[PDB]
């Protein structure tokens, strides 16, 4: 029996940029 | 997608297209997407695409992972929380 | 996120960072976050950060994890199922 | 061949507080 | 959760606890849940709890069940695909 | 590498019933 | 469900039946289905059943398949990316 | 310890056609 388990957590960032039309 | 700061992956243990859960608190918008390598101490957190309609500049988010392993590991297994301040950088 | 009193944990079989979907029975929301373990016996079922937009004090909930598990074991396994009281007491 | 299968239920569950700002 | 006939259980390869997801074609709702195994050949296709507030009574459904299974198996795995009438009566 | 596969498709089933306080 | 130019399935090393995320640049839309092999050279891009409520002929849309692999594997993988034009064509 | 990687994307492309009445 595998369980899913948090791994990684980055707790509380800000949102920087956005970009609808990024390629990539 | 979101381009996180190399620093905040390495602290985070995320790999360059992990898939990555985004949450925000200022609109509860909660989407699934992967993780891009962004410039390392740049503090970034770029949503990329379709995402941007639901997380936007200046929001506060919460960027999970999660593993699938054997119970006996699941008991055991330490996750990586990684908490920052107003410019991104790792406490 | 979630935090779980931790004799519903110990009942439904639940490690702190499990993986659970919550579903409100009162707005019919539905998210994925993971367990951290709560003050045993006093029966808190907390919803922290970006989900508390979502799913609201008071809200009737139901929490469920699930398991990857190979064909043969699928069969058999039996889940853990906690019926509670208004006080989030085990029945 | 893994199937994902129900392994926990807390059923009916009322929710006692939330926090948007919480830290941990 | 959602309770389905057995036979359409049988015919899809789906088990008691199996998650499933349900896509509602007339109000495009997309939930994940589990199967609960209903009567047998009564056509029942049951929506119980939080889901209730998505899917409705009427809704035409499509139930669908993924599984983790390697390169080699995905490339020849048959997925069972199970067609119903207005009776939800296996065609 | 594990691909995530469709295996069950019940396809235009008509939904019969609804519970919000269904028990079970 | 979405219908895939079999060349784009190729391409994008996907198979039929493959789990696949849209996620819809136009509308913001986000959801799960899986592949249908549409006729190859065609740039068919079809969305079938209840997913047409969210993602509409016309839209841009990302097309992302996600695999579960094991920590080693998962540091050195590298994905498959196609870019294409406005016609549906691998570049 | 398994995790979740990007394998597949199709980057912009445009959608040629829908049906909500979709058999198959
Ligand atoms: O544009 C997006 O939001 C996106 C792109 N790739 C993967 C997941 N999400
Ligand atoms: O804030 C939330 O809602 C959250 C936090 N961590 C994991 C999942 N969800
Ligand atoms: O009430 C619901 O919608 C429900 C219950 N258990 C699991 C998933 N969903
Ligand atoms: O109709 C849909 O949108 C659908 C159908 N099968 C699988 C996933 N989604």
């Amino acid at each position: 029996m595998l369980r899913t388990m948090l791994k990684s957590k980055i707790h509380r960032a800000t949102v920087t940029c956005a970009d609808l039309h990024y390629v990539g | 997608x979101v381009t996180i700061d190399a620093d905040l992956m390495d602290a985070a243990d995320l790999l360059e297209g992990e898939q990555v859960t985004i949450v925000d608190i200022d609109n509860g918008a909660r989407l699934v997407t992967y993780a891009i390598t962004g410039e390392r101490g740049s503090g970034v957190i770029g949503i990329n695409g379709a995402a941007a309609h639901l997380v936007h500049p200046g929001d506060l988010v919460i960027l999970i992972a999660y593993a699938t392993m054997d119970d006996a590991r699941a008991r055991t297994y330490q996750p990586r929380i990684v908490f920052v301040d107003a410019y991104n950088k790792p406490i």
